[PDB]
RNA sequence: UGACAUUGUGAAGAGACAUAGUUUCU
RNA sequence: CGGACCAAGGAGUCUAACGUCUAUGCGAGUGUUUGGGUGUAAAACCCAUACGCGUAAUGAAAGUGAACGUAGGUUGGGGCC
RNA sequence: UCUUUGUAAAGUGCCUUCGAAGAGUCGAGUUGUUUGGGAAUGCAGCUCUAAGUGGGUGGUAAAUUCCAUCUAAAGCUAAAU
RNA sequence: UUGACCUCAAAUCAGGUAGGAGUACCCGCUGAACUUAAGCAUAUCAAUAAGCGGAGGAAAAGAAACCAACCGGGAUUGCCUUAGUAACGGCGAGUGAAGCGGCAAAAGCUCAAAUUUGAAAUCUGGUACCUUCGGUGCCCGAGUUGUAAUUUGGAGAGGGCA
């Protein structure tokens, strides 16, 4: 009966999603994060839909 | 065991307690098997769906009488009422209670025209064979639901005969407060000779 | 028809008819063994009236179980303990002599399943009862759908468990504020409200 | 988390922080409120005035529910509209269209009277009013509405 | 009854268009019926009096309806169980030892 | 040790409606 | 007083409910996770009705229930003009 | 797909007469136990023991008058647990 | 003398059933003390452990002698809540439910008491055949001290009419 699982508010929670999605533009954090992207298009990276 | 200025605690933790702790590891366990559950009574279920008819109904008491609220079933009265008998009723997936008695006449003409509006929107396939398949709406609470009586217009004419509204709720409370005292001068009185 | 008629008569039991009756009737029955066979119902409008039915396969026994108080065994009155379990001899037992008196037949008829059990007489020693049973096994019950719910397995020993009339008496087992604490079975309910329920996200 | 506490830093020290006369026993002051009259008494007068003895009625099966009453006041009250209604009617106060408020459709059970309400005619249904609650509606030409 | 429409006072209530239902026959599970006057009064006659109805007949004719009644509450449970027994005592005593 | 229940049938004697016999005790 | 010697075990934990403090979300509100929806399936994503605490107090109770006034006067007040 | 089970069985409208409904039980005193249940929450023992416009319940004992609400002392029964 | 009836016996009589195990969970019985109260007897631990009887895949509970007091609700069970509250308590230590509301699952019924009385309409067993979880015929037997149809309070029954 140890707690396991953790409440985050729902709001919290989507603040941190969306400052998520937020820096996977901003080239500079992603290139910091491990991911090779010095020789992609551009950021963000959009492809098309027949994907 | 009493120091500090902290508030006064009441752990109730002097029986072998340990011995009954219920942690609900198989939530999303009994989540998922509640959803194949459903999943497979509605394939038994025919093209049925799932949940009986229920009426409108006003809740008890002064917390909840404002609320009008999904009750047992549809009452002897209102199932006659609406053309059908209750043997009937009841496998047309229509929920009836035999305890539930009708005293306003407003919920009663609801839930009478709730049963009209439910065999509208029904068909019932033939006891033969055919069996025309029809795919199931999976509810019917859904499909029927149940919406709070509109009690007047937004806005009106201000009608003002003069009465202080609160001096009425005093006198109402004090006629009631005194009502077997005066009784008991009326029975005094015209016991005079 | 002739059960009505009885039926009233048995609430005279003062009247001088009846106590020749018991008189007479409860002296035979201390004759016989405590626990004995009996012909037919002493009351068929009774027996008639609480499941049984005049056919084979229905069985009735006649028992006799010792009245008064439990003694609590316990040598010399000894109790070893506090002062409020020093008691030895105004201590009741929670279960009526009617569950006593099916208890000890349906031990002694194992292949019967206790129906129900009507009270027939007493004297200062003895209360008396009559048991009607039921034979699971005679195709006379397996069939009749009307009785043959008693041959499921899950009624075994009914009257050991409290599920006879009596056994949901003595359990407490009625709906309404006066049985909140043994109304669902009292120690199931106890044991509910005394779990500790913890959820993954905590409340 | 175990990393940041306390006692990680209490490693090596003797006595864990617990002091080497006082030690840390079972209960030196017994368990739970124990002698909340005798050698505790200080610290319950103080901390917990009025904690022993009785006062006023029992009230066997009291059922809350039937005392059930929720109080709003003139204060907010123009919020139980919706804002886009609310200016409309904040704007042409009159009779003839007043606008109808159900508190208890709201869940309020008596309106009190904490303060000044703009002089727009309202028509207020309610279960209860407070006699100033009742009296500031009407010099801004409202009425109440005893309703149940 | 009619409520007055509001929350207070006498006939306090909300205003609703009334409809008063139809009867249940399990209100009417006491009454008598004409299976049940007979049977049990064709049973008095067989069975008769018992000794503490005897003791309260007696007591009536020699006492009055009121020590009648008190020695009734005590031998069965009740004062009102009482009331009505000696009432049945009553029309014992008138219906049969009198026209 | 007392009361009540098991507990019934006679007879003599006391005891009340207040000196017809339903009832109660020796 | 314990300790001949050496290795390896070896003691402020977890839980229910709390006080102060702090960080964060939102703010007269707030709390998705009993449940439903959904899913790449104990995850993540979504959500209706309630409920809980907060928005009113005070009496044992029946009850009543917060603007004389720019929501007061006086004195000190950072800041600003 | 073969037997037609049937001169069978059931549903509904109106008029009339009825309308049976569980006892050593309900209940009451006392004793013990138990319960948050408090002039007594259940249970059991002994004594007393009903009624039929009756009976039970209506969380402060009693007398009177009303009102609300179910229908005991027999019974079966899937799921959610 | 012969044949019944009632009650009671006996068979290596025809066919069957019970025991014992296990027991995590379930229905009951029975029942402590350590402990806590800074001592201790009421209390607490605990209606817990140990002991005893009885079941199932679940058990039990269950179609209101219910909750309420409302504009009333409407079998049971379980969760979230009601609530560490109403209340109990050397009113100390401690203890402590229920109604309403949301939700999961949903489902309902049958006896007794009735004259079939122009027909015991009912049923176990044996036996032969068959299309063998069973049907048919026949024969013993059960059963009127009541086996079936009908009815179950929500009703319902006998008449009469459509
Ligand atoms: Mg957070
Ligand atoms: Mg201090
Ligand atoms: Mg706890
Ligand atoms: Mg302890
Ligand atoms: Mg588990
Ligand atoms: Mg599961
Ligand atoms: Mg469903
Ligand atoms: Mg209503
Ligand atoms: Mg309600
Ligand atoms: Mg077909
Ligand atoms: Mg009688
Ligand atoms: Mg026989
Ligand atoms: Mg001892
Ligand atoms: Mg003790
Ligand atoms: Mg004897
Ligand atoms: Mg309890
Ligand atoms: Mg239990
Ligand atoms: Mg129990
Ligand atoms: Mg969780
Ligand atoms: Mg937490
Ligand atoms: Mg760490
Ligand atoms: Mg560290
Ligand atoms: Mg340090
Ligand atoms: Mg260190
Ligand atoms: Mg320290
Ligand atoms: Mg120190
Ligand atoms: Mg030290
Ligand atoms: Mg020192
Ligand atoms: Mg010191
Ligand atoms: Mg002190
Ligand atoms: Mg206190
Ligand atoms: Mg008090
Ligand atoms: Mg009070
Ligand atoms: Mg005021
Ligand atoms: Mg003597
Ligand atoms: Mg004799
Ligand atoms: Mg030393
Ligand atoms: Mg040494
Ligand atoms: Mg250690
Ligand atoms: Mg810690
Ligand atoms: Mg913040
Ligand atoms: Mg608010
Ligand atoms: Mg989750
Ligand atoms: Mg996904
Ligand atoms: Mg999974
Ligand atoms: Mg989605
Ligand atoms: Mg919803
Ligand atoms: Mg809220
Ligand atoms: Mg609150
Ligand atoms: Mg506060
Ligand atoms: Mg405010
Ligand atoms: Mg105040
Ligand atoms: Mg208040
Ligand atoms: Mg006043
Ligand atoms: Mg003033
Ligand atoms: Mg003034
Ligand atoms: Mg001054
Ligand atoms: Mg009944
Ligand atoms: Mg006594
Ligand atoms: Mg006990
Ligand atoms: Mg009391
Ligand atoms: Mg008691
Ligand atoms: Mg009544
Ligand atoms: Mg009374
Ligand atoms: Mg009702
Ligand atoms: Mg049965
Ligand atoms: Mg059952
Ligand atoms: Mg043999
Ligand atoms: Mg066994
Ligand atoms: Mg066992
Ligand atoms: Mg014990
Ligand atoms: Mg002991
Ligand atoms: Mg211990
Ligand atoms: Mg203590
Ligand atoms: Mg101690
Ligand atoms: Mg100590
Ligand atoms: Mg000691
Ligand atoms: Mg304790
Ligand atoms: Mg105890
Ligand atoms: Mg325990
Ligand atoms: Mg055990
Ligand atoms: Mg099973
Ligand atoms: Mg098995
Ligand atoms: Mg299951
Ligand atoms: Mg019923
Ligand atoms: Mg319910
Ligand atoms: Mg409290
Ligand atoms: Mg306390
Ligand atoms: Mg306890
Ligand atoms: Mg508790
Ligand atoms: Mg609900
Ligand atoms: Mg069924
Ligand atoms: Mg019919
Ligand atoms: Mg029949």
């Amino acid at each position: 009966w140890r707690k396991w699982n953790v409440k985050v508010n729902h709001n919290e929670k989507r603040y941190a999603t969306a400052s998520a999605i937020a820096a996977t533009a901003v080239a500079s954090l992603v290139l910091a994060r491990g991911h090779r992207v010095e020789k992609i298009p551009e950021i963000p990276l959009v492809v098309s839909t027949d994907l | 065991a009493i120091s500090k200025n902290l508030p006064i605690l009441k752990n109730h933790f002097r029986k072998h307690w340990q011995e009954r702790v219920k942690v609900h590891f198989d939530q999303a366990g009994k989540k998922v098997s509640r959803r194949n559950a459903r999943a497979t009574r509605a394939a038994k279920i025919a093209p049925r769906p799932l949940d009986l008819l229920r009426p409108v109904v006003r809740a008890p008491t002064v917390k909840y009488n404002r609320k009008v609220r999904a009750g047992r079933g549809f009452t002897l009265a209102e199932v006659k009422a609406a053309g059908l008998t209750a043997a009937y009723a009841r496998t047309i997936g229509i929920a009836v209670d035999h305890r539930r008695q009708n005293r306003n006449q407003e919920i009663f003409d609801a839930n009478v025209q709730r049963l009209k509006e439910y065999q509208s929107k029904i068909i019932v396939f033939p006891r033969n064979g055919k069996a025309p398949e029809a795919e199931q709406v999976l509810s019917a609470a859904a499909t029927f639901p149940i919406a709070q009586p509109a009690t007047d217009v937004e806005a009106r004419a201000v009608q003002d005969n003069g009465e202080s509204a609160f001096r009425t709720l005093r006198l109402a409370r004090s006629e009631k407060k005194f009502r077997g005292i005066r009784e008991k001068r009326a029975r005094e009185k015209a016991e005079a000779e | 028809g002739a059960y009505k008629y009885l039926e009233e008569l048995q609430r005279k039991k003062q009247s001088d008819v009846l106590r020749f009756l018991q008189r007479v009737r409860v002296w035979e029955y201390r004759q016989k063994n405590v626990i004995h066979r009996a012909a037919r119902p002493t009351r068929p409008d009774k027996a008639r009236r609480l499941g049984y039915k005049a056919k084979q396969g229905f069985v009735i026994y006649r028992v006799r179980v010792r009245r008064g108080n439990r003694k609590r065994p316990v040598p010399k009155g000894a109790t070893y303990g506090k002062p409020t379990n020093q008691g030895v001899n105004e201590l009741k037992y929670q279960r009526s002599l009617r569950a006593t008196a099916e208890e000890r037949v349906g031990r002694r008829a194992a292949n019967l399943r206790v129906l129900n059990s009507y009270w027939v007489n007493q004297d200062s020693t003895y209360k008396y009862f009559e048991v009607i049973l039921v034979d699971p096994q005679h195709k006379a019950i397996r069939r009749d759908a009307r009785y043959n719910w008693i041959c499921d397995p899950v009624h075994k020993h009914r009257e050991a468990r409290g599920l006879t009339a009596t056994g949901k008496k003595s359990r407490g087992i009625n709906k309404g504020h006066k049985f909140n604490n043994t109304k669902a079975g009292r120690r199931k309910t106890w044991k509910r409200q005394n779990t500790l329920s913890l959820w993954r996200y905590r409340k | 988390p175990s990393r940041f506490t306390k006692t990680r830093k209490h490693r090596g020290h003797v006595s864990a922080g617990k002091g080497r006369i006082g030690k840390h026993r079972k209960h030196p002051g017994g368990r739970g409120m124990a002698g909340g009259q005798h050698h505790h008494r200080i610290n319950m007068d103080k901390y917990h005035p009025g904690y022993f003895g009785k006062v006023g009625m029992r009230y066997f099966h009291k059922q809350q529910a039937h005392f059930w009453k929720p109080v709003l006041n003139l204060d907010k009250l123009w919020t139980l509209i919706p804002e886009d209604k609310r200016d409309q009617y904040l704007k042409s106060a009159s009779k003839e269209t007043a606008p109808v408020i159900d508190t208890l459709a709201a869940g309020y059970g008596k309106i009190l009277g904490k303060g000044r309400i703009p002089n727009v005619p309202v028509i207020v249904k309610a279960r209860f009013v407070s006699k100033l609650a009742e009296e500031k509606i009407r010099a801004a030409g409202g009425v109440v509405e005893l309703i149940a | 009854t009619v409520k007055t429409g509001i929350a207070i006072g006498l006939n306090k209530g909300k205003k609703v268009t009334s409809m008063t239902p139809a009867p249940k026959i399990s209100y009417k599970k006491g009454a008598a019926s004409n299976r049940t006057k007979f049977v049990r009064s064709l049973v008095r006659e067989i069975a008769g009096l018992s000794p503490y109805e005897r003791r309260l007949i007696d007591l009536i004719r020699n006492s009055g309806e009121k020590r009648a009644r008190k020695v009734a509450k005590k031998r069965l449970g009740s004062f009102t169980r009482a009331k009505a027994k000696v009432e049945e005592m009553n029309n014992i005593i008138a219906a049969s030892r009198r026209h």
